């Protein structure tokens, strides 16, 4: 966070916890929201042989 | 008798059949033919049909029911129907050119079997259902028939033995499913080519719906032989199941490619040998053969190394006799090309009736193409042998099975060839 280091050993005294280790804002750890495209894979019964549907 | 294949001249049925002698009467009757046909005709149809049976004579149209029990079938007190007999002569399938030489070379022994059979089994009269494309083979048909009705052979008073027999012959017009025998009566009867579903049996509702028997010109041809030299002589030839002497239509990679008359249960490879010169190249050099017409699925070079050209023999090597029309093919063969273009031809002669085969044919003749392109992925030849599967056994006429069994004979015995042509496409692309 943007905060003075005066103010960020205040904060931490107060709480009494280092503050800056665990920010409830999120700032850059954030995943992009931009994405490469996926290839979500095929299920067990995604097959051209012994696949009929009385065994399933 | 052990070793089989050793047919004399003076045991084979078919005398004139590379057309060296006179096809007319004159030499038909010079040649033994039409010979107390009296006589056969009043034995007794129980008479002649039991001879049949004693000679064991099976199916040699392809699907080696026994001659005599099929025959006796129609050996019952007239319905009030006109029983009639039919001999198919369509002889559509892929390397069987026999029917073609019997009736072009020995048509008035046809027809003398026609008369003996139609005897046997009370017929009133027989259709010969010719194949269309042979039309010069019709007419030496019909001229034979011509003679026989001028000498009394067949007609009014048939042979001067009081029975009143007619054999007629339809032209058929180019479709291969017209060799099936309830698609032959249907044909016959004006309707499209499409196969009857059994039960009724043809025994019972056929041609005109009428008891009707569908016969082949070979298993029709045999008959009087069979009579005049009796059972016992067509029996000795061949194994017990599988006995008489089969037509055998070598072709293909042969240096000889021919039709000749062997005992049956003949060893493969001797028959190759003896007639044919011999797979071309050597017999190193073939790769398979396909036994019985294209129907039969192919045997590989290690299973023809030693097996006998009889109906149980072949069923052991997960085929059959059929036609017995030898396809040999050389290892300069694609065998997945052949296949597929076997597949095709079953595509383009399909009726289209029954959903299995009207859609699966089609199916796997696309599917056999991508292979002989290599453009597909090694499950597919499992899914492949599943579609085959799904079509035989669930098919009206049996034009779906004997598509089904090329399929499966290619993928038993070359599966590493298509899933090494696949690799190679991969490889490519
Ligand atoms: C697709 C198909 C094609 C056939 N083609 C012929 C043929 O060309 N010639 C023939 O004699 N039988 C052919 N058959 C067999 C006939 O249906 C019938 O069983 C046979 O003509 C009777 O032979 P058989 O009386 O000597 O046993 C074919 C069968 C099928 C299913
Ligand atoms: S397996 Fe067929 S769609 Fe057929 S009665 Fe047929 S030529 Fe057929």
């Amino acid at each position: 966070a943007s905060a003075t280091r005066v103010i960020q050993l205040l904060r931490n005294w107060a709480s009494g916890r280092d503050l800056q280790a665990k920010l409830q804002l999120r700032y850059q750890e954030i995943s992009k929201r931009t994405q490469p495209p996926p290839k979500l894979p095929v299920g067990p019964s995604h097959k051209l042989s012994n696949n009929y549907y009385c065994t399933r | 008798k052990t070793s089989f294949g050793s047919l004399k001249d003076e045991d084979r049925i078919f005398t004139n059949l590379y057309g060296r002698h006179d096809w007319r009467l004159k030499g038909a009757q010079s040649r033994g033919d039409w010979y107390k046909t009296k006589e056969i005709l009043l034995k007794g149809p129980d008479w002649i049909l039991g001879e049949v049976k004693t000679s064991g004579l099976r199916g040699r149209g392809g699907a080696g029911f026994p001659t005599g029990l099929k025959w006796s079938f129609m050996n019952k007190p007239s319905d009030g129907r006109p029983k009639y007999l039919v001999v198919n002569a369509d002889e559509g399938e892929p390397g069987t050119c026999k029917d073609r030489e019997i009736i072009r070379h020995d048509p008035h022994k046809l027809v003398e079997g026609c008369l003996v059979g139609g005897r046997a089994m009370g017929a009133r009269a027989a259709y010969i259902y010719i194949r269309g494309e042979f039309y010069n083979e019709a007419s030496n048909l019909q001229v034979a028939i011509r003679e026989a009705y001028e000498a009394g052979l067949i007609g009014k008073n048939a042979c001067g033995s009081g029975y009143d027999f007619d054999v007629f012959v339809v032209r058929g017009a180019g479709a291969y499913i017209c060799g099936e025998e309830t698609a032959l009566i249907e044909s016959i009867e004006g309707k499209q080519g499409k196969p009857r579903l059994k039960p009724p049996f043809p025994a019972d509702v056929g041609v005109f719906g009428c008891p009707t028997t569908v016969a082949n010109v070979e298993t029709v041809a045999v008959s009087p032989t069979i009579c005049r030299r009796g059972g016992a002589w067509f029996a000795s030839f061949g194994r017990e199941r599988n006995s008489g002497t089969k037509l055998f239509n070598i072709s293909g990679h042969v240096n000889h490619p021919c039709t000749v008359e062997e005992e049956m249960s003949v060893p493969l490879k001797e028959l190759i040998e003896k007639h044919a010169g011999g797979v071309i190249g050597g017999w190193d050099n073939l790769l398979a053969v396909i036994p019985g017409g294209s129907s039969t699925p192919l045997i590989p070079k290690s299973v023809c190394e030693t097996v006998l050209m009889d109906f149980d023999a072949l069923v052991q090597a997960q085929t059959g006799l059929g036609t017995a029309a030898v396809i040999v093919m050389d290892r300069s063969t694609d065998i997945v090309k052949a296949i597929a273009r076997l597949i095709e031809f079953y595509k383009h002669e399909s009726c289209g009736q029954c959903t299995p085969c009207r859609e699966g044919v089609d199916w796997m003749n696309k599917v056999m193409a991508r292979f002989v392109k290599g453009d597909a992925r090694p499950a597919e030849i499992d899914s492949l042998w599943e579609i085959s599967k799904q079509i035989e056994g669930h098919t009206i006429c049996a034009l779906g099975d004997g598509a089904a069994w090329p399929v499966q004979g290619l993928i038993r015995h070359f599966r590493p060839e298509l899933e090494e042509r696949m690799q190679q496409f991969a490889l490519q692309h």
